[PDB]
């Protein structure tokens, strides 16, 4: 078990703003970290993997960064379809552990 | 009158030691 | 269009067992692992385990061992999970998620089976 | 020469020359592993570490195998190809294992020079074990991402486990890449493993074959069989402890749990094979990484064919990995029947007499009534004696050679073990 701490637990911002989420890692995962976005009442959706590679079909405003035990996801020019929960999940090796979750709200 | 022995992984002479 | 059609909500009395199903459509069922995930009400996700449909070897989370058992039916392209001895803490939403292939990130998720344990 | 002249010569004739040669042939590998250990502590980019260990692996393979090393290099490349074409499939283990099987079979049908192939069984075996292990770990979900080319290459050419080294998991190598501090327990482990490696080398070359006439006033086919067996066992323990030392020197071979790092890489357990409890323990303590590999990647997959057919498939895979020789194939085919019959007979006995005589030590919470009685001790010691007898009979093949040599060596012993296990099996079926 690796313990993925995620910060902040909840943040608010306006449309068009810029936000950043961090996912600190207990052990050292080299670059294996993914970001899922779950809207209210739906299943998650993979956005980033390998901590920087945007999955096919995701706007270029989402940008992953980091390596080692300090990863981050940056969303600039926040848009209405970008509000939900964001979970970081390492894919270094089983058992796969998710982050606490960052609840992004409308300000 | 020296004899050599082979030590290694699965046969595979990698360390040969000889002695009279 | 990949679609993991998951079973409907279940209501189970404590101490009993439940069986969720996740019918796969749109790809070769025996081509990718089928992870199972659990999410409480408004909490984080937890990886229960996965099952390899090609050879039916499974891989469990040791926090969920003995409680969840994975099976597959290749003729129906369905993946079943059985939860045993349900308690009040097992009331959550259970997703099935296909692995991305190269990496083990969960690319395609189900719609979730709401398991409710009460009177 | 008699014991007088033997011990008059022993030290300067065998103990110092053998140790000096053993050191002169591994000092460069040890220096390279230490250089890699020191370089992986500087905080370099991970790809640079993997490239450095690929370079070190090329240098070590060249130093030990002058120019035949291509037959290893090529293999690695081929492996990565089979890992790249099916990087999305759940069949990765099946594809890599079938590729390795076809490769080793073409190599053992003299498509490669019969002396060039025989020299590189130890490196090709480890490379094949590592490739199949990664292919199956990716399927079972124990490794998340299919590695990049440099990570895979640096895994196959890990300078610590390239020539003698044991098989290590891909994650157990990534943890070595990220580097640990140079503690004092690390140095103590390296030093004790090197000292034990030299000790087993000395006892294999010098004390081994000259045991019963000189070191014992005992002396004869069974004495020769037993001294050949112990010389073979100690020649194996030498490589085991040396691989342990050269893998713990490069940084790998450790386990950590809750802020406690322990260097606990054990390849061989000599006391479980010299003073054995049963042949199951002998087989699983001869090589612990190889026993884990064969149980996890060959047995847990071939288990669909039934338990006995799965044991046979596992021992066939073990005989193919170690290189198909007739004496080794005969030993590993006799070991299948020996271990299976002994295990199942001890099982039925411990179920009947309710005593803890199982082929492995029972855990503290067990149903058996007579646990520490002297009848249980007598039965366990009888089975240990049978294990020593089997070990001598099987190791008599390695005197220092096809069907004739093995049938000759085993015909002098009246095929004693192959009648002993047959008697054990008919006794198992009578009390059934
Ligand atoms: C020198 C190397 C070389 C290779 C290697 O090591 C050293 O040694 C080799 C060793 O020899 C191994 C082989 C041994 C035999 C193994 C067989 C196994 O495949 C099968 O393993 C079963 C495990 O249970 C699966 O489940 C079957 O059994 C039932 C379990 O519930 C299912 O039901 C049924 O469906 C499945 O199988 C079913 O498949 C159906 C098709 O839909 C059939 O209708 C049906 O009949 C059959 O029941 C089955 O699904 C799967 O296919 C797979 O492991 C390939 C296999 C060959 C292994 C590949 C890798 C290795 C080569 C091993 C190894 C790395
Ligand atoms: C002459 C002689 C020879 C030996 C000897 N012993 C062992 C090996 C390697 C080997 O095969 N290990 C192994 C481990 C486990 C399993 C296994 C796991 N699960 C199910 C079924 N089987 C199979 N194989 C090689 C030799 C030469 C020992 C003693 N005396
Ligand atoms: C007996 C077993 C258990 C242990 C054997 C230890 C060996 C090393 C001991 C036991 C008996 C000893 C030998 C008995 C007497 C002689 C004859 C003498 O002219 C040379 C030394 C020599 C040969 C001794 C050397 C050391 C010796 C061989
Ligand atoms: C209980 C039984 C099945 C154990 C195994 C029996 C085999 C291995 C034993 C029993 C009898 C033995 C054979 C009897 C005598 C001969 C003739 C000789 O010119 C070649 C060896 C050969 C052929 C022996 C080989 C080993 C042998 C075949
Ligand atoms: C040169 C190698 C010869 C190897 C011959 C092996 C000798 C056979 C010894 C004992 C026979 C035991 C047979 C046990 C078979 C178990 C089958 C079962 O129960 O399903
Ligand atoms: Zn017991």
């Amino acid at each position: 078990d690796i313990h993925m701490t995620q910060s902040p637990a909840s943040l608010s911002a306006f449309v068009g703003e810029t936000v950043t989420i961090t996912c600190r890692t207990s052990e050292n995962i080299f670059s294996y970290l993914a970001w899922y976005q779950q809207k209210q009442g739906k299943s998650p959706q993979l956005l980033v993997y390998n901590a920087k590679t945007l999955t096919s079909g995701v706007p270029s405003r989402f940008s992953g960064s980091g390596s080692g035990t300090q990863f981050s996801l940056k969303i600039n020019s926040l848009q209405p379809e970008d509000f939900g929960s964001y979970y970081c999940q390492h894919h270094y090796g089983s058992p796969y552990t998710f982050g606490g979750g960052t609840k992004l709200e409308i300000k | 009158h020296l004899k050599c022995k082979c030590h290694g992984l699965s046969g595979s002479c990698e360390v040969k030691t000889c002695w009279w | 269009e990949i679609q993991l059609q998951q079973s409907g909500a279940e209501l189970v009395k404590p101490g009993a067992s439940v069986k969720m199903s996740c019918k796969v459509s749109g790809y070769s069922f025996t081509g990718y692992n089928m992870n199972w995930v659990k999410q409480s009400h408004g909490k984080s996700l937890e990886w229960i385990g996965n099952i390899n449909p090609y050879y039916v070897s499974t891989n469990y989370n040791q926090k969920f061992t003995g409680k969840a058992t994975f099976t597959v039916d290749r003729s129906s392209s369905t993946a079943y999970m059985q939860l045993d001895s349900l308690t009040s803490e097992d009331s959550a939403v259970y997703y099935c998620a296909r692995s991305y292939g190269s990496s083990h990130t969960f690319a395609y998720w189900g719609q979730g089976t709401l398991v409710t344990v009460s009177s | 020469f008699s014991r007088q002249e033997f011990f008059q010569q022993l030290l300067q004739g065998c103990l110092l020359p053998t140790a000096q040669q053993g050191l002169d042939q591994i000092w460069l590998l040890l220096a390279i592993c230490l250089a890699c250990r020191l370089l992986w502590r500087l905080g370099l980019p991970s790809y640079l570490k993997h490239a450095s260990t690929v370079a070190g692996g090329f240098f070590s393979l060249y130093h030990f195998f002058q120019l035949h090393m291509v037959w290893v290099v090529l293999l690695s490349l081929l492996c990565y190809l089979v890992l790249f074409l099916c990087r999305h499939s759940s069949h990765r283990g099946v594809f890599l294992s079938v590729t390795i099987l076809i490769y080793l079979l073409m190599g053992e049908m003299h498509m490669v020079d019969t002396v060039t192939w025989h020299k590189m069984r130890g490196a090709q075996m480890i490379v094949a074990m590592k490739a199949v292990s990664l292919g199956f770990d990716l399927d079972r979900g124990e490794v998340g991402t299919v590695p990049s080319p440099v990570e895979f290459m640096g895994y196959l050419y890990f300078v610590g486990t390239i020539v003698f080294g044991p098989w290590i998991s891909f994650h157990s190598y990534l943890q070595a890449v990220q580097g640990r501090p140079l503690s004092c327990r690390w140095l103590q482990k390296v030093a004790r493993s090197l000292a034990l490696a030299l000790l087993c080398l000395v006892l294999s070359t010098c004390v081994g074959p000259y045991l019963f006439p000189y070191f014992i006033p005992l002396n004869a086919r069974w004495l020769r069989a037993y001294e050949s067996a112990v010389s073979f066992h100690f020649s194996n323990y030498f490589v085991g402890f040396l691989s342990e030392a050269t893998a713990t020197l490069a940084g790998a071979g450790f386990t950590e749990e809750k802020d406690h790092l322990e260097w606990d890489l054990t390849v061989s357990k000599p006391l479980n094979v010299e003073l054995p409890r049963s042949m199951v323990e002998v087989v699983t303590s001869w090589n612990l990484p190889m026993s884990y590999w064969l149980n996890n990647y060959v047995f847990k997959n071939a288990l669909r064919l039934g338990t006995f057919s799965a044991v046979l498939v596992t021992y066939a895979a073990s005989a193919l990995l170690h290189g198909f020789s007739f004496h080794l194939a005969a030993v590993l085919l006799s070991l299948a029947f020996i271990t299976y019959v002994e295990h199942v007979l001890r099982k039925r006995l411990a179920r009947i007499l309710s005593a803890c005589v199982l082929s492995k030590r029972c855990p503290p919470d067990c149903s058996h009534q007579h646990r520490l009685g002297l009848g249980v001790r007598a039965l366990n010691l009888l089975f240990g004696a049978l294990a020593i007898f089997h070990l001598a009979y099987l190791g008599s093949l390695f005197d220092v050679y096809g069907m004739a040599y093995t049938v000759h060596k085993w015909s002098e012993l009246s095929w004693a073990s192959h009648w002993v296990t047959f008697g054990c099996w008919i006794f198992y079926r009578l009390i059934g």
